[PDB]
């Protein structure tokens, strides 16, 4: 799903951002469909496609720091999900969490997520690779 | 222009549209606090300190923003306002640092008078603030998180009216403040050393470097023999934080103060002015005759000198390989100072002020250097000059006046008037016009392009066969805009552009001391800073023309032969490269 | 379907008013309807419409848009409709924008509904091959555009400035007003914003005739409103119900009363910015004058009904955490005013708050109530002033008790095992972190509450399950 840097830089935004109106506009659409295909939004590469606009930067970063719709950068290679809602709170994984700081590494919020109810919350809790 | 009613506390009132509450209250000797608003610029109403209440409302409004109506009678001493900016009052107090005996300004916060202006009794709210860092890497300004209130100001004023727009708001909730693009310092993105960054912003969490122990150091040491230089637009300003009525001279009195003080030597930045206006007149004549690139373009400021570098490096051939008045004075004093009076150039130092904030950056430039030695190895500003007298705490107002020394401390008016807006172009033709023609003329007619201030322009017959055309540039918005004219090519015809990077000349620089919103609403200081200057410069009661001093064609045919001779091209001209850009 | 929709009396309400009848005269019977705005504002909507028409523009172009945002969690109102029947929401903008001439327009919806997104765009295709969106409207000199609007559901975005700053493209930036959106909104020329549920009726009142609509209900407020129920409830779905409906027959009779035979309590409504309706007020209307003197709001429509089983602390918390994320921060305020409550009652569940402090709240309570910019600041005590004026002495049971008696307020409870049905087996012993648990065979373990975290996991470890929340 994710084709890395270049050929999608330059395939994606090649294509859709030369249009009219949509002053930001469009270009949150575009910032979904990097995450659509990227799974995080680039730091050097928004002022490619800022400079391809010819707007700075501080506007569309902004833009990135003021809605949590997204995701950024940290992905160390895989990611470890605990389900922790309130029917999981009930069962609770701390003790789990309690294991794999001393064995895996630190504690939550760190790579070496946090995740909302998903479905089936019978079989509470739930670990996503 | 349309009219419109209403009643404050009672009587009547007609206005134009536009009119809000707030402005006519104060037009009516009815007076409202406000840190949210500045004049044209920001108008959010953020702060909520301008609640004023309106009858018929479900909840109170804020008198910045909101606009009037037809026959609204409206109130400003209720219980309810009252108690309401207390609760506020009291919430927005509990971020800030308390520890106020080492805030920055201390006394001119105005945050303070609103304290004790509002009877804030207790704190009863105690709690923890956001995540602390601290960015003292940056060579100019220094921000701290710690004191800022967000009031959306720094950013609104560097975004617009300087056209930079390199700050921003970053996080939700407390998460929320002002950063850079991608939380890097300010050294490497492309800010410009406005200083406007740190004149308005309310709290003093933008600071400038406080360099004063290394000052200390030199005049410590009693083998350093120490050369202080006066810009000549300080003089100005000092009284601003002494208290005293509009534009008074204190000019014989700090020179006295500076000597009690114990240093060395005292000198201005006239003469090198002089010298450096004679000389890019010079180059005038040289690319004029050559046929030259035009327009050419005189290097006064740092600041956007280096925001052109940092921006737009396709537009270099268009400069002056001349340098700035203080280095000027720095390379003369450190080569012919040292070989007439046979003191070793690294056994001496040199401290110089002036108000612009870029000019620390350039200090940190290697290239401006002579024989691989920095032209100046220090220098300090107009508040921190301030902040060292009183360390010393003399008692100012009761000093005599002196005058400078022989003889590079001569003055002319051509030069009183080099630190207002244009002066530099004033003098040149001046000059010009009297080599070239023998022309004598003392002022010239201004037309302003309609509809955008800041933006100057005329057309001088310096001679029958050749007129030049005036353009002076002054603000970030118009340095931005005649850039843009100027790279489709527009204004090919004219010879003189004028960059200014600080918007009101030096004048209105980083350096001088912090005024407050509210007199900034009767006078505009600048109007009384050019009046002080102007009453200078009609007073000098020997010379007004520059070319015409001795001492400058004495060291002419003394020691530099004469402008634009092959070792002036060595030590008075040199090259400039583009930078870096990570925005 | 379009050919289904037109089989059920579909598209006829545009015949009629674009041949027969005066923009002036559609404004004229909304008022003789008394319908009023249902998004929360609270005023009368056709009101607004005599604004729009008759202000200034520059430019002689104005514009209508639509709210199809869902505020509060669980309230599946306005995506029912959305999925159901788009075709008469498509419509009512037409008639719209007849009333005031609009020849633009856009719909904004959230990004995160596939069931609806795919829906529309289909609905919006197969209307302007018959020539209903676009040009020459019914052989008329009437044109009219829509655009979709791709957003994705921020709840700070449901403000009516808000919507404007979010089609502009900055952050969500509420501005105070006036000037007004509708008459200084998008390009400082006025637009008209209204919920899908307000053009929910658009083509009955036009069609049916006004005077059915105010045959319902009472004098104040005229016509019939929609909720989504939701919380500790038997049976779950969508209801239909009119003006005239009080609280003791919604929650028995139609609501399918309390599950699992527990008693009522106390009913919260119309989401973090409502309130939790007692047991007190059962035989009392819903309106929008009663309400509000009762301490709440409509909201989104929802309904969160509670148990016993629940404190009434750790409900007062469940709201206000969602709001803490989703201010925008710009006020004082929202920004910091906010979280200052939150360190009180988290003290308190933990057991470190300290006396004097009921009256505490108060002064908080009444200042962001009174200087807050959006609507999020006014309406996050809402939960808060409600729940003392009538709940107000349990608070001492956390406070001077220091006993929780729901047993789910967690850092303040004990554990007392039962003799008589626990054998002693001790497997909550070994599963015990705290080592706090002791006891031989055959007899059941006593238990040091000094040592526990109160965690919790040994209760589940008994088989037999005599662990209770002492
Ligand atoms: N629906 C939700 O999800 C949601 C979320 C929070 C609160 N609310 C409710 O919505 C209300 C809206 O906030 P508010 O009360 O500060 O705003 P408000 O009084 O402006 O009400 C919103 C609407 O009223 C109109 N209006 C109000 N006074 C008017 C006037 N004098 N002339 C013309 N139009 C006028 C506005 O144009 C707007 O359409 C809140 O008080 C709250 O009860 C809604
Ligand atoms: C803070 C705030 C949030 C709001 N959120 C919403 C929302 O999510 N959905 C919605 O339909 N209306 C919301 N409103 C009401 C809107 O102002 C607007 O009234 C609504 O779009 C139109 O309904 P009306 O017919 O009552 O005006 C909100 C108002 C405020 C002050
Ligand atoms: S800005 Fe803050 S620390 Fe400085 S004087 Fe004012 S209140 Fe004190
Ligand atoms: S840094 Fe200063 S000017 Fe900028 S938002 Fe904070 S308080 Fe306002
Ligand atoms: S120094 Fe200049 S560029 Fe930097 S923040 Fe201040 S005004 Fe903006
Ligand atoms: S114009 Fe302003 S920024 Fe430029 S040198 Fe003068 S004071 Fe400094
Ligand atoms: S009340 Fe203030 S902080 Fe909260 S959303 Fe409104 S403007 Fe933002
Ligand atoms: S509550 Fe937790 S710590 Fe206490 S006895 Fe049970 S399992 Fe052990
Ligand atoms: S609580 Fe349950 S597991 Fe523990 S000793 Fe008693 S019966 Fe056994
Ligand atoms: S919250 Fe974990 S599966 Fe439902
Ligand atoms: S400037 Fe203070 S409330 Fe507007
Ligand atoms: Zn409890």
């Amino acid at each position: 799903m994710a084709e890395l840097i270049p050929v999608e830089n330059l395939d994606v935004v090649k294509a859709i951002v030369a249009e009219h109106r949509e002053v930001p506009g469009c270009l949150m659409q575009i910032l979904q469909e990097t995450q659509l295909k990227y799974g995080y939004l680039p730091l050097e590469l928004q002022g490619t496609i800022a400079d391809e606009l010819g707007i700075p930067l501080t506007e569309v970063y902004g833009v990135a720091t003021f809605y949590s719709q997204f995701t950024l950068k940290p992905k160390g290679k895989y990611k470890i999900g605990i389900c922790l809602g309130t029917a999981c709170y009930v069962r609770g994984s701390q003790a789990i969490i309690d294991k794999v700081n001393s064995v895996l590494g630190t504690q939550v919020g760190d790579t070496t997520d946090a995740t909302r109810c998903v479905g089936a919350c019978g079989l509470a809790p739930v670990m996503m690779i | 222009m349309k009219e419109i009613t209403f009643k404050i506390n009672g009587q009547e009132m007609i206005v134009p549209e536009g009119t809000t509450i707030l402005e006519a209250a104060r037009m009516n000797n009815i007076d409202i606090p406000t840190l949210c608003y500045l004049k044209d610029i920001n108008e959010i109403g953020a702060c909520r300190m301008c609640l004023v209440e309106i009858a018929g409302a479900r909840a109170l409004q804020a008198a910045c923003v909101y606009p009037v109506a037809n026959g609204i009678e409206v109130l400003t001493n209720s219980p309810k306002v009252r108690e309401a900016r207390r609760v506020n009052l009291e919430l927005i107090l509990s971020n800030h640092n308390r520890e106020c005996t080492t805030c920055i300004r201390s006394e001119n916060c105005e945050l303070q008078t609103l304290a004790t202006d509002l009877g804030v009794s207790d704190i009863p709210f105690e709690g923890e603030k956001s995540g602390k860092l601290i960015d003292d890497l940056s060579t100019s300004v220094v921000r701290d998180e710690s004191k800022c209130i967000l009031c959306k100001r720094c950013v609104s004023v560097c975004r617009d009216v300087q056209s930079v727009a390199v700050l921003g708001t970053v996080g939700r909730g407390f998460t929320s403040q002002v950063q850079p693009v991608f939380n890097k310092s300010l050294a490497d993105v492309g800010c410009i050393n406005c200083g406007q960054c740190i004149i308005n912003c309310p709290v003093g969490a933008l600071k400038e470097k406080s360099d004063i122990q290394r000052v200390w150091d030199a005049i410590a040491d009693p083998s350093k023999t120490v050369i202080v230089q006066t810009a000549p637009a300080v003089r100005a300003a000092l009284g601003e934080e002494f208290g005293y009525p509009m534009g008074t001279s204190v000019t014989g009195k700090m020179a006295a103060a500076l000597r009690r003080l114990g240093f060395d030597k005292v000198f201005d930045t006239d003469f090198g002015a002089d010298v450096c206006i004679m000389e890019e007149g010079t180059e005038l004549i040289g690319r004029v005759t050559n046929g030259g690139v035009l327009p050419m373009i005189t290097s006064c400021s740092p600041g956007w000198i280096k925001f052109i570098e940092t921006y737009y490096p396709e537009a270099i051939p268009h400069l002056s390989s001349c340098k700035s008045p203080q280095n000027i004075t720095g390379a003369l004093l450190k080569n012919h100072y040292a070989q007439t009076n046979n003191i070793d150039p690294k056994d001496m130092v040199v401290v110089s002020i002036m108000p612009c904030t870029a000019k620390k950056y350039e200090v940190q430039r290697e290239e401006l250097c002579t024989d691989g030695n920095a032209d100046v190895d220090i220098s300090i500003t107009t508040r921190e000059l301030a902040r060292m007298i009183k360390e010393a705490r003399i008692l100012f107002n009761k000093l005599p006046d002196e005058d400078f020394d022989d003889y590079y401390g001569e003055s002319t008016g051509a030069a009183v008037i080099f630190g207002a807006t244009g002066g530099v172009m004033e003098a040149a033709v001046r000059t010009v016009a009297d080599v070239l023609n023998k022309k004598d003329i003392q002022e010239i007619d201004y037309q302003i392009v309609r509809g955008v201030d800041g933006i100057k322009k005329a057309s001088v017959e310096v001679t029958p066969d050749l007129t030049v055309n005036l353009v002076v540039a002054h603000g970030g918005a118009n340095i931005r805009e005649v850039m843009e004219q100027l790279k489709a090519g527009e204004l090919a015809d004219t010879h003189f552009i004028e960059l200014m990077a600080c918007p009101g000349g030096c004048v209105n620089g980083g350096g001088q001391p912090i005024v407050s919103a509210k007199d900034k609403m009767d006078i505009d200081i600048r109007t009384e800073r050019a009046k002080a200057l102007y009453d200078e410069d009609a007073n000098v009661l020997t010379y007004r023309k520059s070319h015409q001093n001795p001492s400058v064609i004495r060291l002419y045919e003394e020691y530099l032969e004469e402008p634009n001779s092959p070792k002036a091209h060595h030590i008075l001209h040199t090259k400039y490269s583009a930078k870096p850009k990570l925005v | 379907n379009i050919d289904e929709y037109i089989g059920f009396d579909g598209y006829l309400a545009l015949e009629k008013v674009l041949l027969t009848m005066s923009p002036v005269d559609v404004i004229n019977e909304v008022k003789a309807s008394g319908l009023r705005g249902r998004g929360g504002g609270g005023f009368p909507t056709g009101l607004k419409w005599q604004f729009a028409h008759d202000a200034v523009s520059e430019d002689g172009i104005k514009y209508v848009a639509c709210n199809a945002d869902e505020g509060d969690p669980g309230a599946f109102m306005d995506r029912s409709v959305l999925e159901g029947d788009p075709h008469a929401v498509i419509e009512a903008m037409a008639i719209a924008g007849y009333a005031v001439g609009a020849s633009k327009g856009y719909v904004y919806v959230r990004a995160e509904y596939p069931i609806a997104v795919n829906r529309l765009q289909i609905a919006i295709d197969q209307a302007k091959e018959y020539g209903i969106l676009g040009e020459n409207i019914f052989e008329t000199d009437f044109s009219f555009d829509l655009e979709i609007r791709l957003g994705a559901g921020a709840f700070v975005c449901g403000e009516e400035t808000a919507l404007m700053n979010s089609i502009e493209g900055k952050r969500g930036e509420p501005r105070p007003r006036p000037p007004f959106p509708a008459n200084k909104g998008l390009f400082g020329k006025p637009t008209v914003l209204n919920n899908v549920e307000t053009y929910a009726n658009i083509p009955k009142i036009i069609l049916n005739g006004a005077e059915w609509f105010a045959s319902v209900g009472t004098e104040k407020s005229k016509g019939t409103k929609v909720f989504a129920l939701g919380g500790k409830i038997n049976n779950t779905g969508l209801l239909e119900i009119p003006m005239g409906t009080t609280l003791r027959e919604i929650i028995y009779e139609i609501g399918g009363g309390i599950p699992n035979g527990k008693a009522f309590k106390a009913a919260q409504t119309g989401g973090p910015s409502g309130g939790c309706l007692p047991e007190s007020l059962l035989d009392t209307e819903i309106d929008y004058d009663n309400l509000i003197a009762a301490g709440s709001m409509m909201g989104s429509g929802g309904l969160i009904v509670m148990d016993e089983d629940n404190c009434m602390v750790d409900v007062a918390r469940f709201f206000l955490d969602f709001t803490q994320d989703e201010s925008c921060g710009k006020c004082p305020p929202c920004r910091i005013g906010t979280k200052r409550m939150l360190e009180i009652l988290e003290r308190i569940c933990d057991g470190k708050g300290v006396e004097g402090d009921i009256e505490r709240l108060e002064e908080l309570a009444v200042g962001i109530k009174s200087s807050a910019l959006c609507g999020l600041g006014q309406t996050a005590p809402n939960p808060v002033l409600s729940t003392i004026r009538f709940f107000r002495d349990e608070y001492e049971a956390h406070i001077r008790d220091k006993k929780c008696p729901a047993g789910v307020c967690k850092h303040l409870l004990d554990f007392k095992i039962n003799a008589d049905t626990c054998k002693g087996c001790g497997i909550c012993a070994k599963k015990c972190p705290a080592d706090a648990i002791s006891g031989e065979k055959k007899k059941p373990y006593n238990i040091d509450t000094s040592k526990c975290i109160k965690c919790g996991a040994c209760i589940e470890a008994c088989p037999f399950g005599s662990i209770s929340k002492a």
